[PDB]
DNA sequence: TTTTTTTTTTTTTTTT
């Protein structure tokens, strides 16, 4: 529980100008660069706001993320960091799982929770998602969209509460990313599921000797001692857990003009209706992280920018859906 | 259900060469338009042939294919209400155990399934694999066998079967032979005493004539509407539906018709003629016994123990055209050009 | 079945083993009803003697057992000659390629808490397995055979069961080429669908063929027609039943005595002939029926050890190595 | 029956209903009032309403039953609120039940054989909801062994148990509201509805209404739609503004279910012609005789929506129109 | 213990222990010294490394032998299985990815399911020999990516939701596509492993069976001796129980890096990725080099620093670790 | 089971010099023509002779035949044989042997024993497909190594086939192919509804031969057959027939002698054997 | 001393 001295530290930190980079570099200290990947997985921990309409449905801050990319790029290791940091959760793989064991099991007649139901109110980490069977992927559609599961089997016919943000790690159809194929044909998830995620990343192992001079000079640097600025994790998890319950950002009218204008500017070019619903939930998470009770233009700009950067949309050609490898990090 | 002392006299009275058969064929599922050909068959399958012993079946089995929304599904549901005993087994809704027989404690025992609750009357079934293979055994002589709980035994069926099919996982099709529209082995199709196929031929002035009939039945069936029921039978059958559950039964169960051998030479002359042009681009003793069963059936239909030549003409009509559908797109015109003096050249 | 030997039979085996061409006496006495495939029947005799299995003190195994594949035209006694080996080995398990799935061929897990069930290759654990129509196996089945033929243990890792089982059998197998008939105007790797990793496991690969030739076809036809005139000794004309050659129960006793009571050691005099053959067989450029791997050196060492067993010899000599080299060059290159 | 309901209401409950029965625009207000969170798709909304009002389920002098239920399938490209309808309807209708087409079984959807102190029959979704709405989400992902469990029991009604020795049968008078994606995950405008959706054609033939949805690209729509979605998140249930509240609306629906509408001879004379037009316009695959009976059903439901005892050719024009639109 | 030290001190002071140990792996098999010199590193392993920042990196080394048939791939896997203190054997066709990893057993009693460790669980702090890795189904082969890099296993089936600690080393063996290596195709078309799987191997020895009038005489002169006697032909090895007594000592030494060595292995990784950028020309391509391969040089160099019983890695151990990665590929290029 | 009051009639059949044709005339007698077809059914009812050689080799005594309303012959065969089985592969049990849940099933080949199995579109039969018939029909044997099942299944039986490539290897001989018939046949059906030997004699005669006689080729029949088989191969060479066919000829030649109850076969039998074979 | 679905994961053979 937060004391008056702990709240004073939290309020000191939130006044810093480096804050969004400070938190991002502090959720996973030993990972090099990947700044836009950390900057979005930070927002998944806070999540959006959560809202009940007396009639007209229920809506929620559970941001879903897909780390898609070529091997040896720390997809699985960022997934280890998040699973340690999340106040509750699961880590699993796309081969280790079954549809039943991912959701719920008819036992004895009684129901037992599978992985997602064991993991509401925190991140569910799925690794190797590309190696998962289409039958197991076909169970995720409602539980990502409606935060719930419905069962109709022997005896048991029921729903379950299942409020889980998924973090998924995947690898493209040809096991290293293929620049001759378009981006949608690399990822190769069915569009009704690909459209379900809020952020989609390409991580790419682009060779660049002026970068790899730093990565190897970082990575081998761990081995200079046997047991070898950032926040202490003890305090970071506390700042996140304060902001998850003592802050609830509402949309300002000045933010609506931008949220609509941006959606129209994207949908002209596909940017289906879920892009707007994800921009809302990210723009809430950014204000929430910064301890504001109001969402503003400065937040909606980052919720847009981060979506454009994650898919390397600035490097994707405006037609064909292929990518120019020269433009990626310049 | 069954008829009585007044109705006995009434039956041989209403029995008339003024179309008592016809008023019956007209009366199968009166609230389905057109498709008299299917009505012709369902009448025969209700009335049945007569079984003869040493191995000859009396039962008249039928299969209804078609291009959907065509009231093949609902004409079966009419028979459950019209046959004396008859059992309706939704083709997906059954275990093969549920068609066959099952075992339970009382001490230990067995009890029967859908093909055992069938006995001279009609089994009603749909939706054409070990389930399916049970019909492949039941077709030959109308008896199951089992070896469950060490009880090596037969069980009798001796029943007709009415069967409905959606072909192809889709539409029926004129291209390819009938044999190919359904996942059915030819022995099945030989032992069915008739196969019928129905198409959506989209003639505008046929469609007009459905709709007049259909909506009127919606009026006639409205709860807004005992004695006005008597006007609301509305002559949609010429024979009160009330009587057919008696007429059928009284044919079946007073008449066991028999064949006037003097004229049966024409049946043989015809059977050779039919085999000759079937072979000119395949027809069998199972297609001859069908003529013989159905002809006994129609004498049942005009309440007569002694089969008469017009039954054979009606029977020949029913069996001949059913062959015309195999191969149809290539063959049919060739067949018609020969066949026309037989089927309806009266 | 098991024979019991006696002090009379053991005299006759020892005095017979002295004979100048004993390998030709015995190889003619296998399946004499089958004509003229003399070089195939010679290799079968060596397959029944096996070789010598060595296990080093560090646990390292060296295989001791001949494997034969014969591939050919239809109607060639290629099948019929397996159906004979099956009735003259001490322990033999019959099978066919389509009659097989790779699990039923090797080992299969069963729900009983779960067990492992012994398949056809785990049976015959010191005997022979006969495979007919070997080519009609799927490659998904033929991968099961790859484990056994060199390592001689099946191993499983399915449903929480993990184990090795011994599987020290010889395989004799028969096949058609891809084109039904053998296309002698085309390369062997195009007539034979099997991968080099499997053809490297068979010690001897006998391409056998029908070829139309008046004296050949006559002599064969006369052979079979003589055969179809046989009489069981107590029977009579038209009554239904119910240069030396040994009688086959004696042959089986000979195989059992040799397989029990001699374990030949290589002389260096034999090693020089084994080495001279392996190096020139592998380095000369003439097209082979399959590629010459370092498994082929072991084939020579085993065939010479198996012939020394036929000869009841405590040492493998130049004579055994010379018969092994001539038999191997007949199989891998072509007739001499 | 209407008398039992009108005895059940109080005078002050009736005095609210009295005015919305009096109003002229009422049918266009009812359609505007369904699922208020969903924008556009008035045709869909209108569909759902006519489902809740049902038809005159009736049987002929011939004992055959002619179905009164209405089966709606909503097919669509993703992110178009096809699910929002199902979740609205389960959260509204009497005897509703929701069900995913993937996480469900041939037992759990219909009749289940189970056991307790010997075998016994337990209810699946089509039993826990006769005289109500059985949603089916994700119906394209349903097992092909189990899509046929529904085919059994919509044209022929009548769940038919022939298994586990308990030979038994159940009425199950019920109305299906089934969402699906087209195969491959977006609508292939160039294909037939068959093969846009992989289903069994007989199962497809006996649905009344297929609303195919397309994500219409029109900028004047998406500038409005986006503003509508942001308003829901900005000011929640103050942003939704229906003509009637749900508890006011259910009293109207429950009242309207108590009329049993009747055909005028004009209405007959009109219906035969609207069948001719439909059939001529397929010169087969989606205009069988079933589409006639559906058109009757729908016209009865519209007449119920209007609280009229008789079918006016106006309503048949209105019903026929929904069938035309379904073609896209 | 000091009596163990009174034995291994005789070996250490006799000297040249790295070459003696490598030659002592399977003295039954002729040549392949470069490959024995790698499988020995797979016994000592690199160093497993937890970071105070909460990350952990692998200390197990993975090695692939890819080659022509009849070259003692399998005869050599079965040797490391006997030499290591905890190794297990398994094959491609005889193995499910399930029973290889771990499995959910349905009805042992009472119809309630339970979790049983597969071969990779038995190989806890030990070795799994995956023989004929080529003939494994891709759905089964893709089950090991999870264990070759990140150490752990995870299962979520039928009410069981579990991790298994499952720390282990992989020694795979395989034949190229089409049964033997084909020079007409690329190294990758021959190898026929997907790139994320290829990434998990700290070395891929491409060993080949090229004929030679001299080299096949030298082989047969060895192999015929090992049939004429159980002895190796001609040097004296160390017996397995004395080898284990050395390796289990060496495994305790955790050799740290040093800065002038870090600065050198960095330059070697740039040169390898620059080569990967330019040499995508199919006849020469081994795929792209990656951070898992930088850690490959670190692990292979730490393994050499254990075998010499060092306090820290030195540059003499990096120029040797880079050699094994090189010679593996050069076994093709030398033809 | 036979005794002195019965078998002397079988000695009288055995004496008559037109015996073979008396059998053709009494096989599916309703079916006109088809002479070499009915002749093949006879030879399949008679068989050659089983032999076990001193080197343990076994020689197959059973004939097999391929045919191309003739369904009545195969139906008639499941009447006349001492033992017989009729099926196309309608089964849906497999024809050969097939695996189920694991456990086995014996197919029609396994179920027939001595005697006969007969099969009508052997073409369209693919119910445990052609690969399983190569073992079953050639070897008298079906073999299985599937799902931990190991067994040999005997299959010591004749096969008659009809049809319409590979299985022309396994079939020993090959054959192919009015309206007044149909009028008589229909009149038989109507009359249910409203030389001259027969099954009663002929089945009992066939089993008596089968038990009491198993011929050998005279040396002069071997001279004829060997010289013929190479004369065939010399023409085949200059323009395949192989030992697989030569053995079939021999089996035929035995069954043709077996009809007489003769202890030995002669040129008399060889000449109708090689003549029937030339009707390939 | 004898069986029926329906839910589940892992194995094995059978069919497009
Ligand atoms: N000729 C007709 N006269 C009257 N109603 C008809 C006619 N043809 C079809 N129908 C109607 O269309 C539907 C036929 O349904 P049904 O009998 O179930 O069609 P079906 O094609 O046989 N169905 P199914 O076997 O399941 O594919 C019913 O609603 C009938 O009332
Ligand atoms: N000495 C022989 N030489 C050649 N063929 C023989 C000999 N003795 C018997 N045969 C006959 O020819 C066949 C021998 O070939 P066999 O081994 O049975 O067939 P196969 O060659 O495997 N042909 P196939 O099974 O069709 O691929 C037997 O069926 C016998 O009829
Ligand atoms: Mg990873
Ligand atoms: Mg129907
Ligand atoms: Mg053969
Ligand atoms: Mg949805
Ligand atoms: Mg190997």
């Amino acid at each position: 529980q937060i004391t008056d001295q702990d709240l004073a530290k939290i309020r000191e930190v939130a006044a810093r100008e480096d804050l969004y980079s400070l938190l991002a570099r502090s959720i996973a200290p030993s990972i090099y660069e990947l700044e836009d990947v950390k900057k979005g997985i930070l927002l998944q921990l806070f999540g959006g706001t959560n809202k009940t309409f007396t009639k007209g449905g229920r809506y929620r801050g559970d941001i879903n993320i897909l780390l898609c990319g070529d091997p040896s790029t720390s997809k699985s290791q960022i997934l280890q960091y998040v699973h340690k940091i999340t106040p509750r959760g699961v880590y699993t793989s796309g081969k280790g799982s079954s549809a039943v064991g991912l959701t719920a099991y008819i036992t004895r007649l009684v129901l037992e929770s599978g992985a997602l139901v064991l993991s509401d109110g925190g991140v569910c980490c799925i690794d190797e998602f590309d190696k998962m069977s289409d039958s197991t992927r076909s169970v995720l559609h409602e539980v990502m969209e409606q935060q719930t599961i419905s069962i109709a089997k022997a005896g048991i016919i029921t729903t379950l509460n299942a409020r889980s943000s998924i973090l998924a790690s995947a690898n493209p159809i040809g096991s290293r990313y293929n620049p001759n194929l378009p981006v949608t044909e690399n990822i190769d998830l069915p569009p009704p599921l690909l459209s379900r995620f809020d952020l989609v990343y390409l991580v790419l192992d682009k060779v660049d000797e002026k970068n790899d001079r730093e990565l190897a000079k970082h990575l081998t640097n761990l081995y200079l001692e046997d047991k070898p600025d950032v926040l202490p994790v003890e305090f970071l998890t506390m700042y996140i857990s304060y902001a998850k319950e003592h802050i609830h950002p509402i949309i300002t009218e000045a933010a609506k003009t931008e949220l609509v204008r941006a959606y129209v500017g994207m949908r002209k070019m596909t940017a289906t209706t879920r892009q707007l619903e994800s921009m809302i939930r990210l723009a809430e998470a950014h204000a929430k992280m910064k301890l504001k009770n109001v969402v503003e233009l400065e937040d909606v700009q980052e919720a847009v920018r981060l979506i454009r950067s994650a898919i390397k949309d600035y490097a994707t050609d405006p037609k064909t859906g292929k990518i120019d490898m020269n433009l990626v990090q310049t | 259900f069954s008829w009585t002392e007044e109705e006995e006299r009434e039956f041989r009275k209403i029995s008339r060469d003024r179309g008592i058969i016809d008023k019956i064929i007209s009366s199968m599922a009166p609230s389905i338009y057109g498709h008299r050909d299917i009505k012709t068959a369902v009448a025969c399958s209700l009335f049945g042939g007569v079984p003869k012993n040493v191995s000859i079946r009396g039962d008249i089995n039928v299969l209804l294919l078609g291009d959907p929304g065509t009231a093949k599904s609902q004409i079966l549901k009419y028979v459950e209400k019209t046959a004396h005993r008859a059992v309706f087994a939704t083709g997906q809704g059954a275990s093969a155990v549920g068609l066959t027989a099952s075992v339970r404690k009382d001490e230990w025992t067995l009890e029967g399934g859908a093909l055992v609750l069938a006995d001279k009357g009609v089994c009603l079934i749909d939706e054409f694999d070990q389930d399916r293979t049970s019909i492949h055994e039941a077709m030959e002589q109308q008896s199951i066998s089992i070896s469950k709980a060490g009880i090596v035994t037969t069980l009798q069926a001796r029943c007709s079967i009415i069967a409905a099919a959606n072909p192809n996982g889709g539409r029926y099709n004129s291209t390819l032979p009938l044999a190919q529209n359904v996942s059915l082995t030819e022995p099945i199709l030989s032992r069915f005493d008739i196969l019928c196929v129905v198409r959506d031929l989209v003639d505008e002035e046929a469609d007009e004539r459905l709709a007049t009939f259909v909506v009127d039945s919606h009026v006639r069936s409205h709860p807004e509407n005992l004695q006005r029921q008597r006007k609301k039978e509305e002559e949609i059958s010429p024979i009160p539906q009330e009587l057919l559950m008696k007429y059928i039964h009284y044919a079946r169960t007073k008449i066991y018709p028999k064949l006037h051998q003097m004229d049966m030479d024409k049946v043989s002359r015809v059977y050779a003629d039919l085999r000759r042009e079937s072979i000119s681009t395949p027809i069998t003793v199972r297609h001859l016994e069908s003529i013989l069963r159905i002809a006994e059936s129609f004498a049942k239909m005009r309440l007569s123990e002694f089969v008469s030549s017009y039954d054979l003409d009606r029977a020949i009509k029913v069996v001949v055209d059913s062959f015309v559908d195999a191969q149809k797109v290539s063959v049919r015109r060739q067949l018609r050009r020969s066949f026309a003096i037989y089927t309806l050249g009266h | 079945a098991r024979q019991m030997l006696t002090d009379f039979d053991i005299r006759n085996i020892n005095k017979l083993s002295k004979k100048k061409d004993i390998f030709d006496i015995l190889s003619q006495s296998l399946a004499p009803s089958i004509y003229g495939h003399d070089h195939i029947k010679k290799a079968i005799l060596l397959m029944l003697m096996g070789g010598v299995e060595k296990n080093l003190e560090n646990g390292s195994h060296l295989r001791g057992d001949i494997n034969i594949l014969m591939v050919g035209d239809p109607s060639t006694a290629k099948s019929q000659l397996l159906r004979f080996v099956l009735n003259t080995a001490s322990l033999a398990i019959a099978t066919t390629g389509r009659g097989s799935s790779g699990v039923g061929l090797t080992a299969a897990v069963t729900t009983d808490e779960r067990r492992l069930e012994a398949g056809a290759m785990v049976l015959a654990d010191r005997g022979v397995v006969c495979i007919d129509e070997f080519d009609k196996m799927t490659d998904v089945d033929r991968v099961a055979i790859h484990e056994v033929m060199e390592q001689q243990t099946v191993t499983i890792a399915k449903a929480g069961i993990h184990t090795t089982l011994n599987a020290r059998c010889s395989v004799i197998a028969a096949a058609n080429p891809v084109f039904g008939q053998y296309d002698v105007n085309r390369d062997p790797h195009q007539n034979i669908a099997l991968p080099d990793s499997l053809l490297s496991r068979f010690d001897l690969l006998f391409v056998v063929t029908d070829d139309i030739n008046e004296i050949r076809d006559r002599s064969i036809s006369e052979h079979v027609l003589r055969t179809h005139r046989y009489l069981p000794p107590g029977y009579l004309e038209g009554e239904p039943v119910r240069p030396k050659l040994v009688t086959i129960p004696f042959l089986r006793k000979y195989v059992q005595y040799a397989k029990e009571r001699v374990i030949p050691q290589l002389t260096q005099e034999a090693i020089n002939v084994i080495v001279k053959n392996y190096t020139d067989l592998r380095n000369d450029d003439n097209t082979k029926k399959s590629p010459i791997t370092a498994r082929t050196l072991e084939t020579l060492i085993r065939l010479a050890t198996a012939h020394a067993k036929v000869r009841l010899s405590k040492t493998v000599n130049k004579v055994d190595a010379k018969v092994a080299a001539n038999l191997l060059r007949f199989a891998l290159l072509g007739e001499d | 029956d209407q008398e039992v309901f009108l005895n059940s209401l109080s005078s002050d409950e009736i005095n609210e209903l009295k005015e919305m029965v009096k109003d002229e625009h009422i049918y266009d207000k009812l359609v505007r009032s369904i699922a208020p969170a969903v924008f556009g798709h008035e045709a869909v909304k209108k569909g759902i309403l006519l489902q809740m009002l049902g038809g005159v389920h009736k049987s002929t002098v011939e004992g055959i039953k002619l179905r009164g239920d209405i089966n709606i399938c909503v097919v669509g490209d993703p992110s178009t609120s096809k699910s929002q309808f199902l979740k609205y309807v389960v959260g509204f209708a009497p005897r509703s039940v929701y069900t995913s087409g993937k996480a469900s079984s041939a037992a759990g959807l219909t009749a289940a054989v189970v056991r307790d102190e010997d075998y016994t029959i337990e209810a699946g979704a089509l039993m826990l909801a006769d005289n109500g709405i059985c949603c089916i989400d994700e119906f394209d992902k349903m097992d092909i062994s189990d899509q046929v469990a529904i085919h059994e029991a919509m044209e022929q009604q009548t769940i038919s148990i022939a298994k586990a020795g308990i030979h038994a049968t159940l009425n199950a008078r019920t109305s299906i509201l089934a969402a699906a994606n087209p195969v491959g995950g977006r609508y292939n405008r160039k294909l037939s509805l068959r093969g846009n959706l992989n289903m069994t054609a007989p199962i497809m033939s006996r649905f009344d209404l297929f609303f195919v949805i397309l994500d219409d690209c029109n900028e004047k729509i998406d500038t409005e739609l986006a503003s509508h979605i942001v308003d829901l998140h900005m000011k929640r249930d103050e942003a939704i503004e229906p003509p009637f509240s749900a508890e006011q609306l259910r009293r109207y629906i429950k009242y309207a279910r108590t009329f049993k509408p009747i055909l005028t001879k004009e209405a007959r004379s009109y219906l035969v012609e609207k069948y001719k037009e439909l059939r001529k316009d397929d010169a087969s695959y989606r205009i069988t005789v079933r589409q006639l009976e559906s058109m009757i059903r729908l016209s009865e439901a519209i007449a119920r929506a209007n609280c009229v005892d008789e079918i006016t050719p106006s309503f048949i024009a209105e019903a026929y129109d929904l069938l035309r639109q379904s073609i896209i | 213990t000091s009596d163990v030290e009174e034995r291994v001190m005789e070996l250490i002071t006799s000297g040249d222990v790295y070459n003696r140990l490598a030659k002592s792996i399977a003295p039954e098999i002729y040549g392949n010294l470069d490959v024995k010199k790698a499988l020995l590193l797979l016994l000592v392993g690199g160093v497993d490394k937890r970071v105070g920042d909460g990350m952990k990196i692998r200390g197990d080394i993975n090695v692939c032998l890819m080659g022509d048939p009849g070259v003692a791939k399998s005869q050599l896997l079965k040797a490391i299985c006997k030499i290591s203190p905890r190794g297990v054997y398994t094959t491609g066709k005889g193995s499910s990815g399930v029973g290889l990893t771990a499995a959910v057993m349905k009805d042992p009693v009472t119809d309630e399911m339970i979790l049983e460790g597969g071969a990779l669980v038995l190989a806890d702090n030990g070795i799994c020999c995956i023989d004929e890795f080529d003939k494994m189904d891709e759905s089964d082969r893709t089950a090991i990516h999870e264990v070759m890099e990140q150490q752990t296993i995870s299962i979520s089936k039928a009410g069981i939701n579990t991790t298994l600690n499952a720390r282990t080393s992989i020694l795979a063996a395989a034949n190229p596509l089409y049964g033997r290596y084909n020079p007409r195709l690329s190294p990758l078309d021959n190898i026929n492993l997907p790139a994320a799987l290829l990434s998990r191997f700290d070395i891929l020895f491409l060993m080949l069976d090229i004929p030679s009038r001299d080299d096949d005489e030298k082989l047969a002169e060895h192999v015929t001796y090992v049939h004429m006697h159980n002895k190796q032909p001609d040097f004296t090895p160390v017996e397995p129980s004395k080898m284990r007594e050395y390796i289990a000592y060496a495994k305790t030494k955790r050799p740290v890096m040093s800065e002038a060595v870090n600065d050198y292995v960095v330059q070697a990784y740039i040169r390898l990725r620059q080569d990967s950028k330019r040499e995508m020309d199919s006849k020469f391509s081994f795929g792209q080099a990656t951070p898992r391969t930088l850690l490959g040089i670190i692990r292979l160099s730490q393994a050499l620093a254990k075998l010499r019983l060092a306090d820290m890695v030195d540059i003499d151990d990096v120029e040797e670790a880079l050699r094994l990665v090189r010679v593996s590929k050069e076994s093709l290029y030398q033809e | 089971m036979f005794t002195e009051e019965e078998e002397e009639e079988f000695l009288q059949l055995s004496r008559n010099p037109k015996l073979y044709e008396i059998l053709t005339n009494s096989i599916a007698p309703s079916i006109f023509g088809n002479e070499d077809i009915k002749k093949a059914i006879v030879c399949l009812l008679m068989g050659g002779s089983k032999k076990i050689l001193p080197d343990g080799m076994r020689l197959r005594g059973d004939i097999n035949v391929l045919l191309l309303a003739k369904s009545q012959l195969l139906k008639f065969v499941e009447k006349v044989s001492p033992i017989a089985v009729y099926t196309s592969g309608k089964g849906a049990a497999g024809l050969t042997a097939s695996v189920q849940r694991f456990y086995l099933e014996g197919g029609a080949m396994v179920l027939a024993d001595g005697g006969v199995v007969c099969i009508d579109e052997f073409d369209k039969m693919r119910d445990e497909d052609r690969v399983a018939i190569h073992e079953a029909m050639e070897q008298q044997t079906i073999s299985i190594a599937k799902a931990g099942i190991t067994t040999v299944l005997n299959s010591r039986t004749s096969v008659l086939a009809a049809a319409n490539t590979t299985i022309l290897s396994r079939f020993d001989m090959i054959f192919i192919v009015n309206e007044e018939r149909d009028i008589s046949i229909a009149n038989h059906v109507i009359n249910i509804h409203t030389s001259e030997i027969s099954i009663e004699k002929m089945k009992r005669y066939i089993t008596y031969c089968r038990l009491k006689c198993a011929p050998r080729l005279s040396p002069q029949a071997a001279e004829k057959l060997s010289s013929n088989f190479v004369t065939i191969r010399k023409q085949l060479l200059i323009n395949p027939i192989t030992i697989r066919q030569l053995e079939a000829i021999i089996r035929i030649t035995e069954s043709l002698a077996k009809l007489e109850l003769s202890p030995i076969a002669q040129e008399r039998h060889v000449d109708e054997a090689i003549r029937l074979f030339q009707a390939s």
